[PDB]
RNA sequence: UAUUCCCCAUGAACGAGGAAUUCCCAGUAAGUGCGGGUCAUAAGCUUGCGUUGAUUAAGUCCCUGCCCUUUGUACACACCGCC
RNA sequence: GAAGGGCACCACCAGGAGUGGAGCCUGCGGCUUAAUUUGACUCAACACGGGAAACCUCACCCGGCCCGGACACGGACAGGAUUGACAGAUUGAUAGCUCUUUCUCGAUUCCGUGGGUGGUGGUGCAUGGCCGUUCUUAGUUGGUGGAGCGAUUUGUCUGGUUAAUU
C-alpha cells in the first residue's frame, strides 16, 4: 500500500496536569473561606467559580463540564 | 335508523376476497334492505423491477416482481347490527375491509 | 441481618446515600452543601495534615444545620461510602487515604438512618 | 453526547436498508427502503410474487 | 456501576421495571420509546446492555438492526443488588395466566 | 470542481462516415414522446408504455455457433490439445 | 481442415435500421496525477456493481478531529478516582483535543492484562446464499427385461415427422 513514513512530529497525547488542586484555600484563623481572582458568568457555576493566570486560559468547571468562556 | 353505509372490500388474493364480498351481498339479502351490488375498480399492479444479480455481473437479467390490488365495494343501508353482523363475520384471510358512514 | 455492628451505622447510611446519588463528598461539595442545606450528615477524619481543612469542616459542621461525628484513621473512611469496581475476589480493593464527605438524602429511611440521626441529635 | 452533526435529512447520509443497513441500490419506491437484494430475500413474504 | 449516572441508572430500573426491553441500533436517535428521561438512545442502553451480555447478566437476539435485549435469570440478582430493590423484586413476569 | 434551470451573448466538426460488425419477420424494425426506476437537487441511463408505423427473409446451412447419429482419434487441463 | 441427418437471425441470405466516421455523453483503457479508491478482462468485463456520485455517499489522499477500548481480569476509600468545564493561545472548530485556573457528576473515573469490536481491511482458488452462463439448446434419468465375467450397454432409433428421445 505505502507504509506511514509520518513527518517526524509525533503529536503529544497529554495528561490534562496532575495536580493536587485543592490546597490553595485561605484557612484565615478560624473556619472561614473566599478568595479573590477572576469570576465566570453561569448558574450552576454560582458565584463561587473561579479564574486564573496560563499562556492565556483560566477556564469555569461547574455547570459538571458545560460551559468554559474563551480568555 | 337506515343510513348510507359503504363496505370497502380491499385484498390481494381474488378468490378469498370474493368469497367474502359474496358473503356480503348474502348476508344483507338474507336480511333484505338495499345494496347496488359488488363495484370493480381497476386492480392496482404494484410492479417493481430489480436486477436478479446481487453484484454486478453476469449478462443483464432482472425479475418482474408484481403485487397486485383489486378493490371491491358495496353499498349498502342498515342500522348497527346488520354492518357489525356482516362485517365481523366473513373476515380471516389477508383481506381488509373499510367501513364508510354516509355519503363522504 | 442488618441490626448494626460496631461503626457500620454510619456504613449504611454511606452505602444507601452512595446508591440514593447525592453524596456532597469532600472539602469542596462538603463545603458547598455545608454554605446550603445540601449537607445532613458527615464523617470527619481524625488525622489531617494542616488540621485547617477538618477545621473548615468543623467550624461549617457545628453551625445551624448541626453535623458531626469522629471516626479515627485516614486510612479506613472511605470503604463503607462507594469506592470499588469488584475487580479482584478478596476484595484487596484500592488503598490510598481518606478523609470528609458530606452525606445528602440518605438513601430512603431506615435501616441505618433511625439508629445514627436519633442517636447523634440525642446522644444519651 | 456532542458532535455527529449534517444533513442526515436528505442524502443517502439518511436512509439506508431496514434489513442490513447498506447504503446502494435501494427500493425507495412504495415505502419500503429495502436493498435491491433484501428484496428478493424478503419478497414473497411481502407480496411481491414474479408472474409474467 | 458506570458512564453517565442520571441515564444509566434509570436504564438499569427500566429493564428491571420491564420482563422485555426492545431497542434499535442507531446511535442517532437522542431518546427510546418509554423512559428516555432525558436523551439516552442507542449508546447508553446499547453501551450498557452489551455490558450486561458479555458479563453475563442478560442475552440478545439481533434480528433486521434492533437488538432483541432479553433478561437472564442471573441478571434479576445483578440488577436488583445494583438498584438495591426489595428481595421479593418482582421484576415484570408476574404473569397471572389461566 | 460551468450542481440544476432560465435569460441573454460567442457561435464549432459533421454535407452520410475508412478497416470491420448486431437485429430481426408483424403490430416487427425505425422515429416519437411519455411515464416508471434512479431524485433535496436533478438525468444523454436503463424498464415499460403507447403512438406513428415501414422495407424484406418465410429458406438454408454458404460463414459463426448448437443438437443428434455413424466414424476416426497418440486428445481425457479434451485442439486455446497432444507433439 | 470425416461423414450423414437436423437446427439458431447472440448465423447467413434478402434489408433496413444502423453501428464502426463528427461533435457531444458517459463506460472503460492508458498516461498524468499525492488522488484521479474500486470491483468487473473474449466472449456470457465497457450507462455493469442499480456505479446520474459537491457535502453523505466513501472505502481512497492532505489533513485533521472523535472515541463508540464491549467484556472480564487486574489497578484506582479522600488532603475527592478527574465524570463532566462559560472569556483566549490557538485550531478549521464555541475540537477542555491539548499548555495555568480552576469551579462540579461524583464511585463514574483513569493505568496494566488478557480480550475484543469493528473495519466499503485482506483473501470469491477458505465458504453459504444469490446470481451469470455451457443454455428457452434439446436434453437427462432410472424399474424390470435383454446384451455383455465386468466398466458398461440397450431401452435412449435407419427413416418420416416435430418449435421441441415430440
Amino acid at each position: 500500500k505505502k507504509s506511514y513514513t509520518t513527518p517526524k512530529k509525533n503529536k503529544h497525547k497529554r495528561k490534562k496536569v496532575k495536580l493536587a488542586v485543592l490546597k490553595y484555600y485561605k484557612v484565615d484563623e478560624n473556619g472561614k473561606i473566599s478568595r479573590l481572582r477572576r469570576e465566570c458568568p453561569s448558574d450552576e457555576c454560582g458565584a463561587g467559580v473561579f479564574m486564573a493566570s496560563h499562556f492565556d486560559r483560566h477556564y469555569c468547571g461547574k455547570c459538571c463540564l458545560t460551559y468554559c468562556f474563551n480568555k | 335508523a337506515i343510513h348510507r353505509i359503504r363496505i370497502t372490500l380491499t385484498s390481494r388474493n381474488v378468490k378469498s376476497l370474493e368469497k367474502v364480498c359474496a358473503d356480503l351481498i348474502r348476508g344483507a339479502k338474507e336480511k333484505n334492505l338495499k345494496v347496488k351490488g359488488p363495484v370493480r375498480m381497476p386492480t392496482k399492479t404494484l410492479r417493481i423491477t430489480t436486477r436478479k444479480t446481487p453484484c454486478g455481473e453476469g449478462s443483464k437479467t432482472w425479475d418482474r416482481f408484481q403485487m397486485r390490488i383489486p378493490k371491491r365495494l358495496i353499498d349498502l343501508h342498515s342500522p348497527s347490527e346488520i354492518v357489525k353482523q356482516i362485517t365481523s363475520i366473513s373476515i380471516e384471510p389477508g383481506v381488509e375491509v373499510e367501513v364508510t358512514i354516509a355519503d363522504a | 441481618g442488618g441490626v448494626m455492628d460496631v461503626n457500620t451505622a454510619l456504613q449504611e447510611v454511606l452505602k444507601t446515600a452512595l446508591i440514593h446519588d447525592g453524596l456532597a463528598r469532600g472539602i469542596r461539595e462538603a463545603a458547598k452543601a455545608l454554605d446550603k442545606r445540601q449537607a445532613h450528615l458527615c464523617v470527619q477524619a481524625s488525622n489531617c495534615d494542616e488540621p485547617m481543612y477538618v477545621k473548615l469542616v468543623e467550624a461549617l459542621l457545628a453551625e445551624h444545620q448541626i453535623n458531626l461525628i469522629k471516626v479515627d484513621d485516614n486510612k479506613k473512611l472511605g470503604e463503607w461510602v462507594g469506592l470499588c469496581k469488584i475487580d479482584r475476589e478478596g476484595n484487596p480493593r484500592k488503598v490510598v487515604g481518606c478523609s470528609c464527605v458530606v452525606v445528602k438524602d440518605y438513601g430512603k429511611e431506615s435501616q441505618a438512618k433511625d439508629v445514627i440521626e436519633e442517636y447523634f441529635k440525642c446522644k444519651k | 453526547g456532542f458532535y455527529w452533526s449534517h444533513p442526515r435529512k436528505f442524502g443517502q447520509g439518511s436512509r439506508s436498508c431496514r434489513v442490513c443497513s447498506n447504503r446502494h441500490g435501494l427500493i425507495r419506491k412504495y415505502g419500503l427502503n429495502m436493498c435491491r437484494q433484501c428484496f428478493r430475500q424478503y419478497a414473497k413474504d411481502i407480496g411481491f410474487i414474479k408472474l409474467d | 456501576m458506570l458512564m453517565p449516572k442520571k441515564n444509566r441508572i434509570a436504564i438499569y430500573e427500566l429493564l428491571f421495571k420491564e420482563g422485555v426491553m426492545v431497542a434499535k441500533k442507531d446511535v442517532h436517535m437522542p431518546k427510546h420509546p418509554e423512559l428516555a428521561d432525558k436523551n439516552v438512545p442507542n449508546l447508553h442502553v446499547m453501551k450498557a446492555m452489551q455490558s450486561l451480555k458479555s458479563r453475563g447478566y442478560v442475552k440478545e437476539q439481533f434480528a433486521w438492526r434492533h437488538f432483541y435485549w432479553y433478561l437472564t435469570n442471573e441478571g434479576i440478582q445483578y440488577l436488583r443488588d445494583y438498584l438495591h430493590l426489595p428481595p421479593e423484586i418482582v421484576p415484570a413476569t408476574l404473569r397471572r395466566s389461566r
